[PDB]
């Protein structure tokens, strides 16, 4: 009631603009998390997709069809991602990026995923694999000398899905070396998964310009199964 | 028919809606757009059950111990407590209409929900509504027994059940390809029947507690000297009930059907 | 290796401490708060007009 | 921070001017603006006060209609329009910049001031002039009509010392509260409804003439003033 | 040897829990039991701070007990008038994700970071009259966890690094640094003397550190999994852990012994957030099942459940005065709670 009413109002109010004015910022944007290996492009992705639109996390924005996206990755940090990782819920995706060159580093990049897939803060966070380094293993499977039964010797008695898009002018002897890896992933997905999150596999080698417009899709996909779960149709 | 079945379940719409404002006004994770239309849907439907009731009621009362009322203003009573039904059940369906619109712009247009919907807009939207439903029910007074005012609410409801059926339709085709794409996931340890039974539920609701009191319009309008028709036009009492069956159900389908929702109901009773 | 010296001393250090009978600690513990029950609001709340919250 | 005027001048009667203010190194957007004025020998008066953001704008009840405030933040810079000049506006109109929200020192940045020539609360000062010499003490005396002391727990008087060839300073805000660059020899006392500043070792830049301000209203009336000499 | 060098440090182990168990004859329940028991304590939210955009992660009263500082996911820390509800500052930070926040006593500066490995100092009190940064301490290699002043010259962080260390914000060196756990550190606290402080260190140990000297002068291991919160005792002897094991537990700085287990079959989330009463009589643990739990500190019980918010507290800070409390959660709302009488 005193003169020194406007710290009562006309300081807290314009304050409080400024503060509604943030919010339809905030929730206009999607957030994702990066996560991945030492040896995969977790690193070349996300420059890749910057150059076109003891540090901790290396912010990086972009935007696509007029939607903007925050994504995170997470630098310098210790081993465990324990105790960080329940800050990142409430996110739209999460993007795990696997190497599929190599396959002494692949067991424990399968480990990695279920770890993450079984999380119990992201429980509710769909996840985005970008199976990347594929052009490594497409010229190095062709020149046969590390055999994939060796350490999965359930590759043995594949069979290539009938649900295959094999790009153009591609040995068939890559693809069921491709789906092997990918659906490993998947049925690691699937079992303990109640459709509140699925999992969106990807074949990207190392320099796919069309990553933007895969996680645009993906989250427009995204947010459609969780309106349509929440609208109860599916 | 008697007036208990008036008493009964118009009491269980009043107890149904108090408990969704209570609750919704109660929580604040529910405070998006299409929960304030769900609760102008409620505000209608309190005002359908009012209306539905105090005619059959003021019917009564007149005829019963409580006739100690002049009669002077009987037919400024009359025309209040059949003006109010023309503006509510337009309200009513608007509010329909409008959770239909929300969630339509929700599932498609996913990505830019939030640059085109907000809680300004949702309360700007309902406020039109209402004075939308206001003067049309102004008009019906003002203008009655035209052959117009008439012919532009049959064929207003005839186009807001068109729009319904299309949106919640197309809804569930999408929903449908969505699942389809599930089913092809590798290792899938998935029902359209459940979106056919949402889907069903509603529309069919919908359409089976509406039509019958349009297509009376329509018959008085057409044919007010068949059989058939009159004896159709014999069934008003009947028809009022289901419109007040409709009144008590949208609740059940629409707010109830959430899990937070039910989770703040819970809540609520245990107080 | 050979830094797993370096936590010997760490425990010795831990070791060699002087410690105080439980029973006095608690004692103390418990003592420090009937001292400052007579001041404190949220264990015995004061009158709504003192109270500068609602008043 | 550094507050520097224009637009004053010599003015026949019947004309009009814009005074302006032009702020530089400190956040003017987020700073409140207040008019004061002073005639050639005479007290400090109060002009006008425009708040942040324009929404809150008040008036001396003498000159309430002529005058018209305006603040323009993008170019940092305050304007006082003013128009058909009376014969008593000759005074020497200053800019003084105040932030208010909780422990804010109101009033604390004085600007240097404009000059210009055209051919219900009260605080009353008892003394005129007091001698003195440096080394002692000095308590200087203010009243007022109303009791200052608010409900909240604040009182809004405040102690501006003006240099004889200087602008006025803030030395103590809300009758207790000592600035920012002025030394703690200075402290504020009083009752609530007549006041008095206290300084206990005098030095060559303490003489001047001292001023009382109340700010529980509005109009932030002005006592006569007090004016030390060696 | 390596083997005969990890011999003798079991021995060592060994002879610190027998010695700790040597002077253990009674505990608080039997020296409590007759001492009569708190009421069913009772508080009410008297007013709610709308604002923050996101979750909120941390809170802290000023020296004032009337000024408030609070950090949120969408990357704002504001200043409260906590008996007006009015805005005081907005401070926008450089990086989003802060996981705490620090009021300087002196009231001039604030503090915040998190998953970026910066602490950042803010000025309250600039003669230009906004609030600007004055210094970055960028020695860490983990994410930072919590922050607490000594004095305005003087601050203290604790990192997901297995390190805690000691800045001057004047020069923005490490001056002292601490080490020797093997966790994430999660929690912080100082003494109400400024000479040592306790950290949890996600671990299920905690330890007590000396500022001046720099050495780990005591540790304890009573617990199971990551120890979230932690905060001294008034007396300065004592401090209270909260753990994701759903567990609170009291040690001491004299005893090498947890005291009491707060534990309860109904509760089955782990704690997030502790704080005393100025009394040290009402233990204060916010929890992840979206209420604030009152525990009695003594008598090892509930005697008040703050539940009035919609998703988990992460916040939980008493003024310095003592006349109120202040809880934050995920539901971007922050509420100071009060008795009534």
């Amino acid at each position: 009631l005193s003169a020194e009413d406007k710290a009562a109002v006309e300081r807290s109010k314009m304050i409080e603009k400024q503060l509604q004015k943030d919010k339809q910022v905030y929730r206009a944007t999607h957030r994702l998390l990066l996560l991945g290996a030492d040896n995969s492009g977790k690193s070349t992705i996300v420059k890749q997709m910057r150059i076109y639109h003891t540090s901790g996390i290396f912010e990086t924005k972009f935007q696509v069809d007029k939607v903007n996206f925050h994504m995170f990755d997470v630098g310098a940090q210790r081993d465990e991602r324990r105790k960080w990782i329940q800050c990142f819920n409430d996110v739209t995706a999460i993007i795990f990026v696997v190497d599929s060159s190599d396959y002494n580093r692949l067991q424990e990049a399968l480990n990695d995923f279920k770890s993450i897939w079984n999380n119990r803060w992201l429980r509710t966070i769909s996840v985005i694999l970008f199976l990347n380094k594929q052009d490594l293993l497409a010229e190095k499977v062709l020149a046969g000398k590390s055999k994939i039964e060796d350490y999965f010797p359930e590759f043995a008695r594949y069979t290539t899905p009938e649900d295959a898009t094999p790009e153009p002018g591609e040995d068939p002897r890559v693809t069921r070396a491709k789906y092997f890896i990918r659906d490993e992933f998947l049925r690691i997905s699937t079992a303990s998964g109640d459709g509140r999150h699925y999992c969106y596999p990807h074949f990207t080698c190392s320099v796919d310009t069309e990553n933007a417009r895969r996680i645009f899709n993906d989250c427009r996909d995204i947010i459609q199964r969780m309106h349509l779960r929440q609208y109860e149709l599916l | 028919i008697a007036v208990e079945v008036f008493l009964t379940l118009g009491v269980i719409s009043l107890l149904e809606n108090i408990l969704v404002i209570g609750a919704i006004v109660k929580n604040k994770n529910l405070h998006s757009p299409m929960y304030f239309f769900v609760c102008s849907l409620a505000v209608a439907d309190m005002l359908v059950s009012m209306s539905s009731a105090w005619e059959t009621i003021t019917i009564y009362l007149l005829n019963n111990k409580h006739l100690v009322i002049a009669d002077a203003f009987v037919r400024h009573i009359d025309n209040v407590f059949d003006s109010m039904i023309c503006i509510s059940v337009v309200a009513s369906m608007c509010s329909l209409l409008a959770i239909a619109v929300d969630r339509y712009v929700t599932i498609f247009y996913a990505l830019r929900y939030h640059h085109i919907m907000t809680a300004r807009r949702s309360g700007a939207i309902i406020a039109g509504i209402w004075a939308f439903c206001t003067g049309c029910g102004i008009v019906f007074i003002l203008y009655s027994e035209s052959t117009y005012v008439i012919l532009c609410l049959i064929s207003m409801f005839f186009a807001m059940l068109f729009l319904l059926v299309s949106l919640y339709i197309h809804m569930f085709l999408l929903a449908r390809t969505h699942v389809k794409r599930i089913a092809a996931l590798p290792g899938a340890s998935r029902t359209s029947m459940q979106g056919a039974v949402t889907v069903t539920m509603l529309l069919g609701v919908f359409t089976v507690c509406w039509a019958p009191f349009f297509l009376h319009l329509t018959l008085m309008l057409s044919c007010p000297q068949n059989l058939y028709c009159s004896r159709f036009m014999s069934h008003f009492n009947m028809y009022l009930i289901l419109i007040m069956c409709n009144s008590v159900m949208d609740p059940l389908i629409y707010a109830f059907r959430s899990q937070e929702m039910r989770k703040t109901f819970k809540e609520i009773i245990c107080c | 290796i050979a830094q797993a010296r370096k936590l010997v001393e760490q425990l010795k250090m831990e070791a060699n401490i002087d410690r105080i009978k439980v029973s006095k600690a608690a004692a103390d513990l418990m003592a420090y708060c009937e001292a400052h029950a007579k001041e404190d609001p949220l264990l015995t709340p004061v009158p709504a007009s003192e109270n500068p919250f609602r008043e | 921070v550094q507050l520097v005027e224009s637009g004053g001048g010599l003015v026949q009667p019947g004309g009009s001017r814009k005074l302006s203010c032009s702020a530089s190194g400190f956040a003017f957007s987020s700073f409140g603006m207040h008019w004061v004025r002073q005639a050639p020998e005479k007290g400090l008066e109060w002009v006008a006060y425009i708040s942040s953001g324009s929404g809150t704008i008040y008036y001396a009840d003498t000159v309430k209609g002529r005058f018209t405030i305006s603040r323009d933040d993008p170019k940092n810079t305050l304007f006082l329009q003013m128009t058909s000049l009376r014969s008593e506006d000759t005074a020497m109109y200053y800019c003084v910049r105040s932030i208010y929200y909780y422990g804010s020192s109101p009033f604390d940045f004085w600007g240097q001031g404009t000059t210009l020539t055209v051919s219900d609360i009260v605080m009353t000062q008892a003394t005129s002039s007091v001698p003195v010499t440096p080394g002692e003490s000095v308590s200087i005396s203010c009243r007022s009509s109303k009791s200052l002391l608010h409900s909240n727990g604040n009182t809004y008087l405040y102690w501006f010392l003006q240099r004889p060839g200087q602008s006025p300073q803030l030395l103590i805000y809300r009758m207790s509260n000592l600035a920012s660059g002025v030394p703690d020899r200075f402290s504020g006392s009083g009752s609530g409804t007549a006041f008095t500043l206290t300084i206990s070792r005098l030095e060559a830049e303490d003489v001047g003439v001292y001023y009382c301000m109340q700010h529980l209203e509005y109009p932030l009336t002005f006592g006569a003033g007090t004016k030390l000499e060696l | 040897e390596l083997d005969q060098l990890r011999q003798e440090a079991e021995q060592l182990k060994n002879q610190i829990r027998d010695a700790r168990k040597a002077c253990a004859d009674a505990t608080l329940s039997q020296i409590t039991n007759n001492i009569d028991p708190v009421g069913r304590i009772q508080m009410r939210t008297r007013r709610t701070l709308r604002g923050h955009l996101a979750k909120i992660y941390a809170m802290h009263w000023g020296t004032d007990s009337r000024l408030l500082v609070s950090a949120s996911q969408d990357g704002k820390l504001i200043i409260w008038d906590s008996y007006t509800t009015n805005k005081v500052h907005a401070i926008p930070l450089r990086s989003s994700w802060v996981m705490t926040c620090a009021y300087a006593p002196s009231g001039n500066y604030v503090a915040c970071g998190g998953l970026d490995n910066i602490c950042s100092i803010y000025n309250l009190k600039t003669r230009e009259g906004n609030v600007r940064v004055s210094r970055e301490l960028a020695g860490h290699t983990g994410y930072l966890s919590c922050c607490r002043f000594l004095d305005d010259n003087q601050i203290v962080t604790s990192s997901g690094d297995t390190t805690c260390a000691l800045w001057d914000i004047e020069t923005g060196q490490q001056t002292t640094t601490f080490t020797g756990h093997t966790g994430d550190v999660m929690s912080l606290s100082l003494a109400p003397d400024t000479r040592l402080f306790v950290s949890g260190a996600c671990d299920a140990s905690a330890k007590l550190w000396d500022v001046r000297e720099g050495m780990c002068r005591q540790t304890f291991t009573g617990h199971e999994s990551d120890i979230n919160a932690i905060c001294f005792f008034p007396n300065g002897n004592a401090f209270a852990t909260g753990s994701d094991d759903a567990t609170c537990r009291l040690f001491d700085l004299r005893a090498d012994q947890e005291l009491m287990t707060y534990s309860h079959d109904n509760i089955i989330c782990g704690i997030t957030s502790v704080s005393f009463s100025k009394s040290g009589r009402l233990l204060l643990a916010g929890y992840d099942d979206f209420n604030c739990n009152v525990w009695d500190a003594l008598k090892a019980d509930r005697a008040g459940v703050l539940a009035g918010h919609d998703n988990r507290v992460s916040c939980l800070g008493v003024t310095d005065d003592g006349m109120a409390v202040a809880t934050g959660s995920w539901d971007s709302f922050l509420k100071i709670w009060n008795g009534s009488s």
